[PDB]
């Protein structure tokens, strides 16, 4: 009944960014239906070609080229291109080839046959010199055509047909440059998408784990890594068997009275459909084929964006050309203006969506152990006695407590699972202090001397022919901090193992007890060890801090770190593809404000804008850095450990202090995402009032909060209202001039 | 031009809240309050004896107060050492207690014709004109000698239900616990006081040579004649020994320079003042001026007051058998709270005066002219509710409910309701009917209209300055 997080979350953001997509393009849409009722030039158009050719023709120009896409004209007016008439050819040609070959018109005779020689209207150059300034002289007739440079082939025709075809033909690519005079509505593009998208992720799902009996291909080895053979296989088959029921639904989609109408509907249950599968099947995953599982979804994604599209495209061009043999293939600004601001924010739409994806994978990618954790530390806690623990202020009931309640738990018949003896450290510092005048203690910590660097004997200082027994134990690179009330201690310290055995902690205890060697001066002692739980595969590092501030008086205190012990060297763990990912959206940041920095010159401070993009990639910087660094120290204090296992300790801490602080950053990064999302809500006309009226009113709210705490912590503020006050204010008179 | 005004002015300001604070950074430590609190607190927790624990609140009785009175009543102060009595080293016997009674005498009235053999002891309320001098008992010694209280180096009583005059007895203790023991046990074996004391006030000085600062005592004890008695117990840190070290030095020239200031302030006002417009006070915002004059006054007069008291109290200290007369500089904790609320109005004063270059962050609170007055009218009737609802549940309450036992503390209990602090574990099994009808009209009425009714007030106000500086 385990539920695995990786599935659900992929799912949930395609439907999210599914839903927005069409929410975008839904008006798109209807901006493109208003539309559908410069790279040329506006040159001159006294153009009287049209002469004893009595008849209502129309005429049709393609600007062809590349990047290039022009709808025919018409004739409109009180003459409208009438019996021996002429016209002026003056539209707006919304793409245009540049200094290239574009030139492509035809007539049709809507009426009879036009008897005339219409040459060119010569544009030279008025805006942007799309095309030359010549003429043709081609003599009108019945469906005359003419095109060329600045028939029947079957050369060109299909070079004309690819082009004409080559990026509304690939459904990836061709939500963003729909041609008008178009049936397939670019709605539907998105519906389409997103169904293959969910058609990949339920195949690769079912194929995982689900289903194999064969010959064993799936099963012990589980090697996440690309071998060649293991992933890209998987992710192939998986989009060659996805489109027999794709093309049927593209093909019903396209050309026929009111089947398409609940196309979308068995759309939407297919995709529904395949969905549910995936977060049913999505329970059996262990965490390490998850990780493969994506990554086979991510290459099929990417065969059938990078050779599964052109082939389809090149195969329909080829029918549409060889069989059926068809020929046939003021506010303007603003709208322009509009249209190209949402394909902006439609492109931006899609980098946020990956980018929240990676930092939920990221964050919750793991996040069934975080109960487990908790669990396991109330456990460790409750069994210390740690109320028990910290209640004891003299420096010699210690010894009874840790002789009953702490010997009977390290050791014991099975007694809690344990990965290490336990440690016993000291700190003297040899700048002895004196008893302080009697009442409350000074709590700011004092007699702050030199550092232990010396060694002792047994008692104290009495060499005889070797150096001292008991060495400082010098501190290693890791480190510790345990940052105590008085000062900020070290690993350095004198070291004790407590023995081996039960017995032997007893003797050993006793016989060390009976010597003083920490009862005078003991600034710190500390006590540390390793709790490994194999049932949840989570360890623990507990430390038990005890400080003597005073000579006399002595304060404990206690901290158990859980954490999940997960090396690099492991393979190709999902934090380790998580985090290196985010390294490349840092890098990708880092490089887009840098091409606006020197784009836009100098003075780019004290702009919000400006600031608040370093700030993300710093983040991210350090959320990438700290992963790794955490995974190096685990793997590195693991072997560290298991070439010593049965007489070394390792001091585990760094990796328990490491693991939160990742986790803090990660948390904080998605914290930080979720509030420009709530920024992104101000696009609905009746609801963008609120963000900018605190826009509005947060500089002098805090003025006047600073004002008030500098003539002061009282509640005056939020005691009974003043912020409504200001707000209500602001709010009318901004609503007002919105209406 | 139209700026020094503003600046020169504002500096000055600045400069001389900064100095303030600078001098009562080291006057006073930041635990004063909890220091005083728990001093206040921990004043009435005499036990009784060995056979009975009859408490001050828990003797009230006829052997009740017999075991109170019979055992460590006079013992707290002297401690067997481990001659001389300390209690933790910091308080060694070094001086004595003292002990100050007031009374008044009876049969100045005449009884009713009626009850003419059924009242005798009919005596009124104590007054001046009320004052005897009257010795009872046996004279035996010098403790019932009579002397006024100018002679004796003292002062008046100002008690809660009795402000009694300088007349009456007074007791001093001893410097070791052999001799007080017995003297105690002497005392107690006949009568010792009568039932017409007035006040009584028990003053104690003790060296505390653990940090060098006086440190005085007082207990006040008034019993009028309408019934019940008011007892009350306070402390106060006297400063008289305050030289120690170049910080008392410091704190001198702070205070030199201080009163320099306000010499110079005050010539400059009169400078300004008959060559000016005098007899003025039409502005509404020079009264912020004349306040802080006064204030500075208070705290000049304060410090002479303090050097005199220190000046007196330099004659003390003759002999090593008496105590440290302390009776007349007991205004310094008082005196220095005054002196840290003078720097606090002297810092907002200079806040006021350079908020004037904020562009429109501190223009929106500049609404004291706009609201001259125009809000005491809310505060009289809050806290005429308030008074309301303070009178009904002292009357319906105070029996059995072990909080409302009086006015001055039922007010804090109503505003701790009101900050959150409600208890309603007494109030239910008190009174089950009209007890939760007080709570809920109590809560209806406080958070919903009067609390409600306060934000409008000031909103109306910011929308109408708001309008004349837009308009304007």
């Amino acid at each position: 009944a385990d539920v695995n997080y990786i599935v659900m979350l992929t799912c949930a953001v395609c439907l999210v960014t599914y839903m927005v997509m069409a929410a975008i393009l839904h008006k798109l849409d209807q901006l493109d239906a208003s539309r559908g009722r410069r790279f040329k030039y506006e040159i001159l158009v006294k153009t009287g070609w049209g002469r004893g050719s009595g008849t209502t023709a129309h005429v049709g120009i393609m600007l062809y080229g590349v990047d290039s896409r022009s709808g025919h004209r018409h004739l409109d007016g009180d003459r409208a291109f009438h019996r021996n008439s002429l016209d002026i050819f003056r539209i707006a040609t919304p793409h245009s080839l540049g200094s290239v070959w574009k030139i492509r018109v035809w007539h049709d005779n809507k009426g009879l046959s036009p008897a005339w020689f219409l040459q060119h209207v010569i544009v030279r150059d008025l805006q942007t010199a799309r095309s030359a300034f010549f003429l043709v002289n081609d003599w009108l007739s019945v469906e005359t055509e003419a095109n060329g440079g600045l028939l029947l082939r079957f050369r060109r025709l299909l070079v004309a047909e690819l082009q004409r075809g080559f990026f509304d033909k690939h459904i990836w690519l061709s939500i963003w440059d729909r041609p008008p005079r178009s049936r397939f509505t670019r709605i539907q593009r998105a519906t389409c998408c997103v169904l293959l998208i969910c058609l990949f992720l339920g195949a690769n799902a079912v194929w995982y784990g689900a289903v194999g009996d064969s010959a064993y291909s799936t099963g012990h080895v589980s090697r996440l890594s690309p071998l060649s053979v293991d992933t890209v296989a998987v992710g192939l088959v998986s989009s060659v068997v996805v489109y027999p029921v794709y093309l049927a639904i593209l093909f019903l989609f396209r050309m026929p009275a009111w089947c398409a109408s609940l196309a979308h509907g068995l759309s939407l249950l297919l995709v529904a459909v395949a969905v549910a599968v995936s977060g049913w099947v999505g329970a059996s995953f262990p965490p390490g084929v998850s990780v493969a599982w994506l990554l086979s979804s991510s290459a099929s994604f990417l065969a059938s964006f990078l050779g599964w599209e052109p082939l389809k495209v090149l195969l329909e061009a080829l029918y549409f050309s060889l069989v059926a043999k068809r020929l046939h293939p003021f506010l303007a600004k603003e709208e322009a203006r509009k249209v190209k601001r949402l394909h902006g924010m439609l492109r931006s739409l899609l980098v946020y969506m990956l980018f929240l994806l990676v930092t939920l994978l990221a964050s919750y990618g793991d996040a069934s152990c975080h109960g487990h954790a908790y669990r396991l530390q109330s456990a460790i806690k409750q069994e210390l006695h740690s109320r028990a623990f910290l209640a004891i202020t003299r420096s010699e009931e210690l010894w009874p407590w840790m002789a009953h309640v702490l010997l009977p738990y390290v050791h014991g018949n099975q007694s809690s699972p344990e990965l290490g003896p336990p440690r016993l450290r000291q700190v003297r510092l040899q700048e002895a202090l004196y008893p302080d005048p009697p009442g409350p203690r000074v709590h700011t910590c004092s007699a702050a001397g030199g550092f232990s660097t010396s060694d002792y004997d047994v008692g104290w200082e009495s060499p005889h022919n070797g150096s001292g027994t008991w060495a400082y134990s010098a501190p290693d690179l890791l480190g510790a901090w345990s940052w105590g009330s008085c000062a900020v201690y070290d690993s350095g310290g004198y070291v004790q193992e407590l023995g081996l055995s039960l017995e032997e902690s007893r003797d050993r205890l006793r016989f060390l007890q009976l010597h003083n060697w920490l009862d005078n001066r003991s600034r710190a002692v500390f006590l540390e060890l390793t709790r490994y739980s194999p049932a949840v595969g989570l360890h623990a590092a507990v430390t038990l801090r005890l400080e003597f501030p005073a000579a006399g008086r002595a304060l404990a205190a206690l901290s158990v770190r859980p954490f999940a012990l997960r090396r690099l060297s492991a393979g190709l763990s999902l934090p380790l593809l998580t985090s290196v990912c985010l390294l490349l959206f840092a890098v990708h940041f880092a490089v887009a404000e840098a091409r606006t920095w020197h784009r836009e010159g100098r003075w780019r401070v004290l702009r919000l804008g400006a600031w608040a993009r370093w700030l993300l990639v710093a983040l991210t910087a350090a959320t990438a850095l700290v992963r790794l660094a955490q995974l190096g120290a685990a793997d590195r204090q693991w072997t560290r450990f298991v070439r010593g296992r049965p007489r070394r300790f390792t001091s585990f801490d760094q990796v328990a202090q490491l693991s939160s602080a990742a986790r803090g950053l990660a948390a904080s990064l998605l914290f930080l995402l979720l509030v420009k999302a709530a920024q992104q809500l101000r696009f609905v006309r009746q609801w963008s009032v609120f963000g900018k009226t605190l826009c509005r009113a947060l500089p002098e709210l805090l003025g006047v909060t600073l004002g008030l705490v500098v003539l002061g912590a009282l509640r005056l503020w939020g005691a009974l209202r003043l912020g409504a006050v200001i707000l209500r204010w602001r709010y009318h008179a901004l609503r007002g001039e919105l209406y | 031009k139209y700026l020094k005004s503003v600046l020169r002015e504002l500096v000055t300001y600045l400069l001389f809240l900064i100095v303030l604070c600078i001098l009562t950074y080291g006057m006073m430590s930041s635990n004063v309050y909890y220091y005083t609190r728990m001093m206040s607190q921990l004043f009435l927790d005499t036990p009784v004896s060995k056979t009975e624990k009859t408490n001050f609140k828990t003797l009230s009785s006829m052997e009740d107060f017999w075991k109170f009175t019979e055992g460590s009543l006079l013992d707290g102060l002297y401690w067997k050492m481990q001659n001389r009595s300390f209690i933790f080293y910091e308080n060694l016997l070094l001086g004595v207690p003292r002990i100050r009674q007031l009374r008044v005498r009876n049969g100045s009235c005449s009884i009713p014709q009626d009850l003419r053999d059924e009242i005798k002891e009919c005596y009124d309320v104590y007054s001046v004109s009320s004052e005897d001098r009257a010795p009872f008992g046996p004279r035996n010694g010098t403790a019932w000698i009579y002397t006024s209280e100018k002679d004796l180096n003292g002062s008046s009583h100002w008690g809660i239900i009795a402000t009694y005059s300088g007349a009456g007895y007074y007791l001093d203790l001893s410097r070791t616990r052999e001799e007080t023991a017995a003297q105690v046990a002497s005392l107690k074996k006949n009568v010792w006081l009568d039932r017409g004391t007035r006040a009584t006030f028990i003053d104690f000085s003790v060296y505390n040579a653990n940090i060098n600062l006086f440190c005085v005592v007082r207990l006040l004890v008034e019993f009028p004649a309408t019934g019940g008695v008011i007892p009350s117990w306070q402390f106060q840190p006297l400063k008289l020994i305050r030289y120690v070290t170049t910080f008392d030095f410091f704190l001198a020239a702070c205070e030199i320079i201080f009163c320099f200031f306000i010499f110079y302030y005050v010539v400059e006002e009169i400078l300004e003042i008959r060559i000016h417009k005098l007899h003025y006070f039409r502005s509404f915002w020079n009264c912020l001026d004349v306040v802080i004059v006064v204030l500075s006054v208070v705290a000049i007069g304060i410090n002479i007051y303090r050097t005199s008291n220190v000046e007196v109290l330099l004659q003390f200290l003759e002999d090593q058998n008496t105590f440290p007369n302390f009776e007349h500089l007991a205004y310094w904790q008082i005196q220095f709270n005054n002196i840290a609320a003078v720097t606090v109005f002297f810092v907002w004063i200079k806040l006021f005066k350079f908020i004037n270059f904020n562009r429109t962050m501190s223009q929106l609170s500049t609404t004291m002219s706009r609201c001259a007055k125009d809000l005491f009218g809310f505060a009289i009737m809050f806290f005429i509710i308030f008074l309301a609802y303070a009178q009904l549940a002292y009357l319906v309450f105070g029996t059995q409910v072990d909080d409302f036992s009086t006015f001055q503390e039922c007010i804090f209990t109503q505003f701790r309701i009101i900050l959150g602090d409600i208890n309603f574990a007494e109030i239910e099994e008190a009174n089950r009917v009209l007890g939760p009808i007080y709570f809920t009209t109590f809560v209806f009425f406080m958070f919903f209209i009067l609390l409600n009714m306060f934000a409008a007030i000031i909103a109306d106000t910011y929308s109408e300055v708001k309008s004349d500086l837009a308009q304007q």
